[PDB]
């Protein structure tokens, strides 16, 4: 097969390629932080990195972070409007390869 | 040599790379934004976590929107040739696509553009990670019982 | 340790949890489609699924899709404005576990 | 029994689940939108690919914004108890956060809300995948030589 948009002689990659955005919350949502212990997302991210950075690929580590935040945390507020709320981190990957912090 | 697959980023360069942490806890009264209690705990946790991963961690506290852009521009202009990757952690108030400096907002796009494949050649082909702790809107998740 | 936002008696998860959005392009960008062969993204997604669905976790499959689109495709257009352009798919994961199409 | 980790979704339910493909090729003249040549190739490729993964593939062509919402609502109200997951593929013109029906736009949020953990209980805890082929803006990537 042949076409007008593939197999260029000069190899190029998108200027937006190889970026990874690890968002603490879903698009359009508030993000929660415990005034004493820190944000749910960063707390969880550090915990998962400390436990799995030498064992799992980065996306899988972030998936564990997603699960930790989603299941273990629920807001507490004297304002009923902000009480008992949940949060799900959001992994946005434009990476082109697997990423392991070890080799 | 034998079969080569190239399915994972080369992470064995001399240096793992930089881990820039922007920790905004106190904001100018002029903005009406409240302090972010507990953020220092996050900042410290991140410094230790990435230190153990062998990253060159650099922390900055309470940066104005101008200082955030200047920091990102300067860092992007460094020679990352011997570095495997780049990490930036943003801790502050925010809205969709925005991170707040102590005196006003900064488009996340302006920050990440400095690291585009064509603008930071020493990072082309290398993973650029942006970890963001900030709101992305005003919706609340009521959750569901399982 | 103890706090006001963890270890709830009644287990709940975010209503936005367990969603995965496989976008063909980066936020704010055009998405390309070959008038004869189909979109670069779908072409690549199907190819990677056919080759790796019984071997790799979904995020890793999508990462291969990211690489395929980013490296192999470049637009062709008589309009210089739209000629020689690139594209990088965007994986948005709010999943809480690894996903394998096989068991 | 032995140690249980639960690190991967349970994908051994009786059915893998539905794979709904919305293929919009022709749009109403009233909208001024151009036909999407080649989309049928995508639609067919997807049907075969997901068929081999054992999904119940259902295709729909040229749906209006009303029909898209009705289809999603109906599907979300089905009993997915015996299904492992849910897949929806959207092929059409689009903009950030929007997918175009043949007679106008549909907020992606409106479509996905039908499947929220609290609104589609038979899919709670199960992966809900949305594959989207559509523009997300008007920026062009000039790329960089490697």
């Amino acid at each position: 097969a042949s076409g007008v948009d593939d197999d260029m002689a000069c190899h190029k990659i998108p200027v937006e390629a190889d970026f990874l955005y690890a968002y603490s919350t879903a698009p359009g949502y508030y993000s929660w932080r415990n005034s004493k212990d820190g944000s749910w997302f960063i707390q969880s991210l550090c915990a998962m990195l400390k436990q799995y950075a030498d064992k799992l690929e980065f996306m899988h580590i972030l998936t564990r972070v997603n699960r930790k935040v989603a299941t273990e945390f629920e807001s507490f507020s004297f304002d009923a409007t902000f009480h008992a709320k949940k949060q799900i981190p959001c992994i946005v990957s434009m990476l082109t390869k697997e990423l392991y912090f070890y080799h | 040599s034998g079969i080569s697959l190239d399915n994972s980023y080369k992470m064995d360069y001399p240096e793992m790379g930089l881990c820039i942490i922007i920790n905004n806890k106190n904001f100018h009264k002029s903005t009406g934004m409240t302090s972010r209690s507990g953020t220092d705990v996050d900042a410290a946790n991140l410094r230790e976590t990435f230190r153990n991963l062998k990253y060159e961690v650099r922390n900055k506290n309470d940066l104005t929107r101008e200082e955030i852009v200047e920091l990102m521009r300067d860092v992007s202009k460094e020679d990352h040739s011997k570095r495997s990757s780049f990490v930036c952690v943003l801790l502050s108030h925010g809205e969709e696509g925005i991170i707040f400096g102590t005196n006003g907002p900064v488009d996340l796009k302006k920050i990440t553009n400095f690291f585009r494949g064509d603008r930071c050649r020493s990072l082309t082909g290398k993973p650029k990670l942006f970890i963001i702790q900030a709101c992305r809107g005003t919706e609340l998740d009521c959750g569901i019982e399982t």
